[PDB]
């Protein structure tokens, strides 16, 4: 519900929240899957990167709506670098219209200073290199796998 | 009856010279300093 594709990074953490008639040893067994699944891969230095909640209470359904009514279901947070494809796409936008100053006149006729664009524009830059420094792998780490398609 | 060739009045004397001519822009920006950075998210001294 971000649109992106998480193979084109890695995951720092996920976090799975239960809704429902759900039991702690058939989500013990649902997390091995996705510990094996190696393509779906994690930062080199995170190795159980889960956090899980279980709830009694369901979802609800509303009338007005078309979505069905499930005995079980589950809410996904996660943080990956599969987003830093699109911190590479604003601030890339972002240059292309201020390299010709558009509409620069509106934020600044309305109490911003101008140096403020240069300024997130710039922890942007450093964003892209914190996201840099977290997706390496470890010096200390080597490796070999069974299996070659996850 | 010879009018001894009687002259006109009075005409567009004012833009015998006139064309006009155009002006130039040149737009044209200057970049801004993105140097100011370094990375946070990992270790530079805990690594050794």
């Amino acid at each position: 519900m971000v649109k992106c594709d998480p193979r084109h990074g890695k995951y720092m953490a996920c976090c799975l929240l239960y809704r429902g008639d759900v039991v702690p040893k058939d989500v013990n067994a649902a997390i091995a899957t996705i510990k094996t699944k190696r393509s779906i891969q994690f930062v080199d230095w995170c190795p159980t990167g889960f956090k899980v909640g279980i709830n009694y209470q369901p979802p609800t359904v509303v009338p007005g709506g078309d979505l069905a009514k499930v005995q079980r279901a589950v809410c996904m947070l996660s943080n990956t670098t599969a987003i830093a494809e699109a911190w590479a796409r604003l601030d890339h936008k972002f240059d292309l219209m201020y390299a010709k100053r558009a509409f620069v006149h509106w934020y600044v006729g309305e109490g911003m200073e101008e140096g403020e664009f240069s300024e997130a524009r710039e922890d942007m830059a450093a964003l892209e290199k914190d996201y840099e420094e977290v997706g390496v792998d470890s010096v200390e780490g080597e490796g070999e796998e069974e299996g070659e398609e996850y | 009856p010879d009018l001894k060739n009687v002259k006109s009045k009075i005409g567009s004397t004012e833009n015998l010279k006139h064309q006009p001519g155009g002006g130039k822009v040149q737009i044209i920006n200057k970049k801004l300093d993105l140097s100011n950075v370094q990375s946070k998210c990992g270790s530079k001294d805990n690594i050794k």
